[PDB]
């Protein structure tokens, strides 16, 4: 079959890592300073 | 902290008008690391003074919500 040659090729490719910046926890995300706080008079 | 949370019940049992003591029952319960009794007083509490304006019980619920993080719409709230 003597036709137009294109090739067929479905692009399902995984990216890579992104590896974004982190955040950074509050002082009261951590139990201690939360129990500091709570406890206040 | 077990002398104060029972001078709190003592208090809150002879009038129950005293929000602060059960707020400070409440953070008794906190600083024995009775977290859960203290999530269950609260609710209790809430659910039987939704018109009430405790504006610092609604904080700590929110700070609470937000530990246990499954409540977060209530935290929100």
């Amino acid at each position: 079959r003597q036709d137009y040659i294109a090739k067929v090729r479905y692009q399902n490719d995984l990216p890579a890592p992104p590896c974004p910046p982190k955040l950074l926890k509050y002082e009261i995300e951590k139990e201690a300073p939360q129990k500091e706080f709570l406890k206040d008079s | 902290y077990v002398q104060a949370q029972k001078q709190f019940k003592q208090a809150e049992d002879s009038q129950n008008s005293n929000t602060l003591a059960k707020l400070g029952y409440a953070q008794c319960l906190i600083a024995r690391n009775e977290v859960g009794d203290a999530t269950i007083y609260l609710e209790k509490f809430f659910k039987e003074n939704q018109d009430s304006k405790s504006s610092e019980m609604m904080l700590l619920l929110g700070i609470i919500y937000s530990q246990s993080g499954k409540s977060y719409y209530k935290a929100i709230i």
